């Protein structure tokens, strides 16, 4: 009846520093539908940021991908944020260059 | 691959801030070409595939009228359930409901599905015959029993998969040949990421594919390393291809002894 | 094209 989301965070292209990207947070095989989703630079939140429609699973659980533009640099964390019924605390997840 | 078309229903109760929420959605295999969400302001069934925005205004008022109505069937299930189940209009209830069908060659259907679900368990499941039901608990007996004695199944169920679903099917797959017909191999890679003096990660990309189908699997000179290889869960790039990689530790060097192979449409060769 | 005429539950 009710699960908890995984989390993916990862760019559209191969990070290359200075040059254009798409940042992506998958969430998915949560229950129920009800989610928030920031992703964050910095600890701030990014605010120009659409998602994909509520679609889901064989095994009837919810996924989403929330995506914003970006330009990667050396410098800056990234990451997402995450919370749903099934959660305690909000979930940060980092962004890692090679995951 | 084995061509598909499916819809997504899925009913959410609010309580009790007004009206239930409702989103549908259709895929042609792992395209998605439609969309409804009764909270948009346009109160309209809309495209998310370009080649699908050729359709006329006959299809779009055709498929619009006809979502709303699914819609307030769904709206009254809520309450329906709620009512056989003894819970309260205080919380919140989820129904989902997925159909569709796989195409088989010489324009015939190959396989009928149509299932739903109440909160994230099963409920009622059209049968691969397109007759019978499967019932997973009292509830969905009740509901069983109204659909046995109307025919539902076979007489609107069985007729729409067997002709409706299938000639669609075919007529999204024509309108839109130059993308859901084309195959896109995966540009595929490896990188080492060292992990102390013994170990060092090594990880089989594979990015820009379709369609999601795929298989990442590490070698031990020959053997498969699965299970000990670490395959994350294929994931969307946002432009209609999908990615994925596997990841399996070694001792340094001896990586030279592993290697990594691709498995997808794509890689065809005749 | 999306089922219609669903039999309520």
């Amino acid at each position: 009846i009710q699960r908890t989301p995984k989390i993916q965070v990862y760019s559209r292209h191969p990070a290359e520093n200075g040059k254009s990207n798409f940042l992506n947070c998958y969430v998915s095989g949560f229950h129920p539908s009800d989610i928030e989703v920031d992703l964050l630079k910095n600890g701030e939140r990014i605010e120009k940021v659409e998602h994909s429609d509520l679609s889901f699973s064989k095994d009837w659980s919810f996924y989403l991908l929330y995506y914003t533009e970006f330009t990667p640099t050396e410098k800056d964390e990234y990451a997402c944020r995450v919370n749903h019924v099934t959660l305690s605390q909000p979930k940060i997840v980092k962004w890692d260059r090679d995951m | 691959g084995s061509h598909s078309l499916r819809y997504f229903y899925t009913s959410v109760s609010r309580p009790g801030r007004g009206d239930p929420r409702f989103i549908a959605v259709g895929y042609v295999d792992d395209t998605q070409f439609v969309r409804f969400d009764s909270d948009a302001a346009t109160g309209r069934t809309e495209p998310r595939a370009p080649w699908v925005e050729q359709e006329g205004p006959e299809y779009w008022d055709g498929e619009t009228r006809k979502v709303k109505e699914t819609a307030q069937v769904y709206r009254v299930d809520l309450d329906t359930l709620r009512g056989y189940y003894n819970q309260s209009e205080a919380g919140s209830h989820t129904i989902q409901t997925m159909y569709g069908c796989d195409l088989g060659p010489g324009g015939r259907l190959l396989r009928g599905y149509r299932q739903d679900a109440y909160d994230g368990a099963d409920y009622i499941a059209l049968n691969e015959d397109l007759r019978s039901w499967t019932a997973a608990d009292t509830a969905a007996q009740i509901t069983r029993r109204k659909w046995e004695a109307a025919g539902v199944a076979e007489l609107q169920w069985r007729n729409y998969l067997e002709t409706t679903c299938v000639e669609w099917l075919q007529r999204y797959l024509e309108m839109g040949k130059e993308t859901l017909l084309r195959a896109e191999p995966p540009s595929t890679r490896v990188t080492r990421h060292p992990i102390s003096d013994h170990e060092v990660t090594l990880r089989c990309w594979a990015l820009g594919f379709y369609p999601a189908e795929i298989t990442l699997t590490w070698q031990r000179d020959g053997e498969d390393q699965t299970q000990d290889t670490e395959v994350v869960d294929t994931r969307p790039a946002g432009d209609g291809t999908f990615q994925k990689w596997a990841a399996v530790v070694v001792p340094s060097g001896q990586e030279q002894r592993y290697t990594c192979h691709v498995q997808h449409e794509g890689l065809v060769e005749p | 094209k999306l089922f219609s005429g669903e039999l309520t539950k």
